[PDB]
């Protein structure tokens, strides 16, 4: 797996690939 | 939360699978 600092919209493309049919949260708040 | 954790530092395959449902 890529190590790497995944930001923006590339953070929620690698959320999509791995969670899969699970599906995920993306929850910014600090 | 996960930007923190993966934006700001690196996160390995495990620390993102904290975020699926
Ligand atoms: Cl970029
Ligand atoms: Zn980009």
């Amino acid at each position: 797996f890529v190590n790497q600092h995944l930001c923006g919209s590339h953070l929620v493309e690698a959320l999509y690939l791995v969670c899969g049919e699970r599906g995920f949260f993306y929850t910014p708040k600090t | 939360g996960i930007v923190e954790q993966c934006c700001t530092s690196i996160c390995s395959l495990y620390q993102l699978e904290n975020y699926c449902n």
